[PDB]
């Protein structure tokens, strides 16, 4: 549950 | 998804030519000064780029052993474009499962492997080192202090977005987006191949992109059909691709593929970087999907230009001493 | 005396206008920066001074910002 940053993903449908 | 991906791969209508085909020798700082890195680039061979990559037959299990079996990795479910997480041993199990036994189609595009054994096996094009804000602007003693190899934000000492490994099975699709913070991307196809659709970041196209994001119909509207000019182009094994700030792109994977790639901000297209950041603000993108420490970095950029040009520092005394120590190494 | 590209001069002007106009809870001034208002002031001066950079002389092939 640590928060992350710099995750590459477009938006969900 | 209600549009037909197979027709988007087969049609001849995405016939714009936006990409410049370059030799590595010619991709240098003078080229960036002259052209502002405004054009997508393809390097059909790596001569002159200064890249380094793993053994040609490197596998996903090899990536696993280098980053750790128990490393948590973000995975995309291709059908929904939603994220999930598993460990790298679980991902490797999935990737090694024959195609006909896999229940779902998953893609990994977000394994950042700096500060692992894999990091020294991959080097990006030398020219990127001369222009990336991380390497040139962020206080060096903070970047050097990073120990954590995951992207946990509490342990992150600089924007940890330089070196990613993408592992994509045949059929993977990543829908249109702009990379975070208006970063530019470099992308090297180590094994396999990719198909990109590219849309240029004109004001009108960035307005369409933002409205499409706010509509929530991304699965219904193939964005390359909404614009005046889109280019679909295939990247083959061994090619290196550089995508400029702002470019709206989607990607399909026609064969099991391994890519090494990464993101960078630079000083030659800051207006577009800022434009993209504000689209993410208006569309309420969660911080986890954004460039870490973006405005912190922008403050350090201003300070570096003033120091380098005028010798006036706006860093604290302690930060100045940390820098001077590193100048004497 | 140094020549910047118009790419940089236009971008630094956008960046100084951007950071100056963010409210305090969004400004994100980082730990190493001393007086960010004096920094913003120095950037504006420097941009005036560099405004007559020559486009050909800016094409040096070496970035203005590099470590010593
Ligand atoms: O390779 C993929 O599936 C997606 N890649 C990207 O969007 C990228 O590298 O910027
Ligand atoms: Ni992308």
């Amino acid at each position: 549950a640590p928060a992350t940053g710099g995750v590459k993903k477009p938006h969900r449908y | 998804r209600t549009f037909d991906l197979e027709e988007k791969l087969q049609t001849n209508k995405y016939n714009a030519n936006f990409v410049t085909f370059m030799e590595g020798k010619d991709f240098n700082v003078e080229y960036i000064q002259r052209g502002g890195l405004r054009d997508p680039l393809i390097f059909k061979n790596s001569d002159g780029l200064g890249i380094k990559m793993p053994d040609p037959d490197f596998t996903v299990n090899d990536v696993k052993m280098c980053v750790g079996s128990r490393r948590m990795v973000d995975v995309m479910d291709v059908n929904t474009q939603k994220g999930i997480e598993m460990t790298m041993a679980q991902w490797t199990r999935y990737y090694e499962t024959p195609e006909e036994e896999r229940e779902k189609l998953y893609n990994v595009i977000s394994l950042e492997f700096s500060h692992t054994r894999l990091e020294n096996m991959v080097q990006r094009p030398s020219t990127v080192d001369f222009i990336d804000w991380v390497d040139n602007m962020w206080p060096r003693h903070l970047k050097e202090s990073q120990t954590e190899s995951t992207n946990a934000i509490l342990e992150m000492q600089y924007p940890k977005v330089q070196k990613y490994c993408l592992m994509s099975v045949r059929g993977c699709y990543t829908d249109f987006h702009v990379d975070f913070g208006g970063t530019s991307v470099w992308y090297h196809i180590h094994q396999g191949g990719k198909v990109f659709w590219l849309i240029p970041p004109t004001a009108h196209n960035l307005e369409l992109y933002e409205n499409w994001l706010l509509s929530g119909k991304q699965g219904d509207i193939f964005l390359g059909d909404r614009v005046s000019d889109c280019q679909r182009i295939e990247l083959k094994q061994g090619y290196t691709f550089v995508i400029p700030s702002g470019w709206i792109h989607a990607v399909y994977t026609p064969t099991d593929t391994l890519v090494f790639g990464g993101n960078f901000l630079h000083s030659f297209n800051i207006p577009m970087q800022l434009k993209i950041y504000s689209i993410e603000d208006r569309t309420r993108v969660p911080n986890k999907f954004r460039y870490p420490f973006y405005y912190e970095m922008c403050w350090y950029v201003l300070e570096r230009y003033v120091y380098c040009i005028t010798n006036r520092s706006h860093l604290t005394k302690d930060f100045q001493k940390e820098s001077l120590s590193m100048d004497m190494e | 005396q140094v020549h910047l590209t118009h790419f940089e001069l236009e971008g630094l002007r956008c960046l100084v206008d951007k950071l100056e106009s963010l409210p305090l809870h969004k400004k994100c001034v980082p730990t190493g920066i001393e007086d960010e208002d004096a920094l913003i002031a120095d950037v504006k001066i420097l941009l005036e001074e560099l405004a007559s950079s020559d486009p050909k002389l800016a094409l040096t092939g070496v970035p203005i910002v590099q470590w010593p």
